[PDB]
């Protein structure tokens, strides 16, 4: 009842001689719109590096360990502070 | 007639609905079950005022 | 005199106390099946809209809150765009009934009850969304403080907890200030009924009114203080409703100028609904001698004095988005002007900053077809403002991996378009059962016009 009609059975395209890749494909779109439920949405780091996954390279990590840790002062917070001992 | 004594019972019941609602949220957040809700302080002196204001407007208009 | 020339522009050619009463005592106290057509074939279209209301609620309670098309980024869709809209409408019904009573102005007397009763029925359709947009509506009593055998109390740090204190106060204060403004009129309807069980109905609502020399002084102080309490109330009710966006750290939501711009937006969209409901009440119901064109000339100006604080709020939200050197509020400008819902911010500037600038010219204010077209353009435009603030700022925020779209389902449309049923089911009941325009407040401004004509 779960995988009963999740479409595109890709097993009916193999050949048993080219079972993993073949170069005889004709695409020829015959459809207009499909649902294609994906969870993410935007697949681009919209300039929001330093808040999303920060990247670098070992070429610039051996020369400066804290090369992507931004040096920011202690942010002011009006809303108290609780201790978790 | 020489004036009505109604504005004094509106204010008396409006000060009772303001000091009775600010003293309810403070009691709810300090004495009776104080919660660490959001890292915010227990006596959040703001966020108690928009609910003791409408306790002042409500109790006054009930006595108006 | 210069004071008589502004009183005589609010009333007809010649009116006495029994004429202003008979004009309003004939839209009421006319017999059933003598009631004018257009009411029953308007009350049926309003009742069929209510059957869509109670069926979109019975489908919502039974199936779930997720028949609304609300996503996880944008969990607040039509249910809150229409809550802030419907409660926004009700705010300029008390600016007429209460805030203008502070200014002792007299262009409020004819439009008093047709706006004060317009508030209540725009709260009866706005007080339901915070009671029904919750996923578990049956536990909505948990947002009230009560000793309840488990030590939990409501939070009193979230504006959804101030809403249930603003909406519930706004309801039971704009109801009492409206029922206060009716006891003298329901005494006029009782004394002029000449029908037992109709005179008893209004005689029971108008408790013992009696007129009275001292009963009128106690009324003038109760009505002034209530007007002086419903002035900071509605300045705070749509400011508290403003704070269920401004206490959130979202880029398009944490705009600090939301309180004096949501209030300015509520008075903006509200007068549009007042005009949309009075051009028919002035034309169909023969109230040309009471709701004169000077009332619409001045409502079009107060709808303009508020629409420019909204058209300023669209700039104090664009500028200080840019003036904030954030990546996330820079994107806010490039998500409303550009982006997938770009047309929402452009069917907003056109409908609040471009089309309703015609209220500047008296040519487009006295002319009711333009004032009725600008009011349509504001009610739709001020709905798109509540869509830009809520959905256009939720569906694209921090963390690009959490960007939704919110195409509203049929049960958002069949609940909002059915909410106008619950509005007009009560608004057509109010017209027929109660005086659709104040009687003693229009007895005054007739006694005030003769008092000014006496000196001249």
């Amino acid at each position: 009842r779960v995988g009963n009609n999740v479409g595109f059975n890709a097993y009916r395209l193999r050949t048993s001689a080219t079972p993993w890749f073949g170069v005889g494909l004709e695409v020829a779109k015959v459809g207009e719109n499909y649902k294609l439920a994906s969870t993410q949405g935007h697949f681009l780091m919209e300039g929001r590096k330093k808040d999303l996954v920060r990247y670098g390279t070992l070429a610039e990590y051996v020369e400066d360990e804290k090369f992507l840790q931004v040096e920011k002062e202690e942010p002011i917070s009006l809303i108290g502070e609780y201790e978790y001992n | 007639y020489r004036g009505t004594r109604l504005p004094w019972v509106i204010f008396g019941a409006g000060l009772l609905g303001a000091s009775g609602m600010f003293a309810l949220q403070t009691w709810i957040n300090l004495v009776e079950y104080p919660l660490n809700i959001g890292g915010r302080p227990l006596f959040s002196w703001p966020a108690f005022i928009p609910a003791t204001f409408e306790g002042m407007v409500l109790l006054s208009a009930f006595a108006a | 005199s210069a004071y008589g020339k502004m009183l005589e522009e609010l009333l007809g050619p010649k009116q006495t106390y029994e004429s202003v009463t008979r004009t309003i005592g004939d839209i009421v106290l006319t017999p059933i099946r003598k009631t004018p057509w257009g009411w029953p074939v308007g009350f049926v279209i309003a009742a069929l809209g209510l059957l869509m209301y109670l069926f979109s609620l019975a489908v919502l309670f039974t199936v779930g809150v997720g028949v609304w098309g609300i996503n996880i980024p944008v969990a607040w869709g039509f249910d809150i765009i229409n809550f802030v809209w419907w409660i926004g409408i009700g705010h300029a019904g008390t600016l007429i009934s209460a805030i203008l009573l502070l200014f002792r102005q007299d262009w409020r007397t004819s439009i008093n009850r047709a706006a004060e009763a317009m508030t209540i029925f725009a709260v009866a359709c706005a007080g339901i969304y915070p009671l029904v947009h919750t996923g578990r509506p049956w536990l909505d009593y948990w947002m009230l403080p009560y000793p309840g055998t488990l030590g939990m109390w409501p939070q009193f740090r979230s504006a959804l907890e101030w809403d249930v204190f603003a909406i519930s106060t706004y309801a039971t204060v704009s109801i009492l200030f409206w029922y206060l403004g009716l006891i003298p009129d329901l005494a006029s309807l009782r004394d002029r009924a000449t029908n037992i069980w109709v005179k008893r109905f209004y005689g029971f609502l108008a408790l013992g009114w009696r007129g009275g020399a001292r009963d009128w002084n106690r009324y003038e102080v109760a009505s002034l203080i209530l007007a002086g309490l419903s002035t900071p109330l509605v300045l705070s009710v749509h400011s508290i409703i403003s704070l269920d966006f401004a206490i959130s750290q979202l880029p398009g939501w944490h705009v600090t100028v939301f309180p004096p711009y949501f209030v300015a937006g509520a008075v903006y969209c509200g007068f549009a609904m007042v005009i949309l409901l009075l051009v028919p009440l002035r034309r169909w119901y023969k109230l040309h001698d009471l709701i004169t064109i000077k009332h619409f000339d001045l409502m079009g100006k107060v709808m303009l004095a508020s629409g420019l604080v909204v058209a300023y709020g669209y700039f104090a939200e664009i500028f200080y988005a840019w003036y904030s050197a954030n990546i996330y509020e820079y994107f806010l400008i490039t998500n409303r002007t550009m982006g997938p819902y770009a047309w929402s911010y452009w069917a907003l500037i056109v409908l609040n900053v471009a089309i309703p600038q015609l209220l500047w010219f008296k040519r487009f204010r006295v002319s009711l077809p333009w004032l009725f077209f600008i009011s349509i353009c504001i009610n739709i435009g001020m709905w798109f403002e509540r869509w830009v603030i809520i959905v256009l700022s939720l569906h694209r925020d921090f963390l690009p991996s959490s960007w939704g779209y919110y195409t509203p389902s049929v049960w958002d449309i069949s609940l909002y378009a059915g909410s106008f049923g619950w509005f007009f089911f009560l608004f057509f009941l109010f017209i027929r059962l109660l005086p659709a325009i104040s009687i003693f407040e229009v007895r005054d401004l007739v006694h005030k016009t003769e008092t000014e004509k006496a000196l001249a």
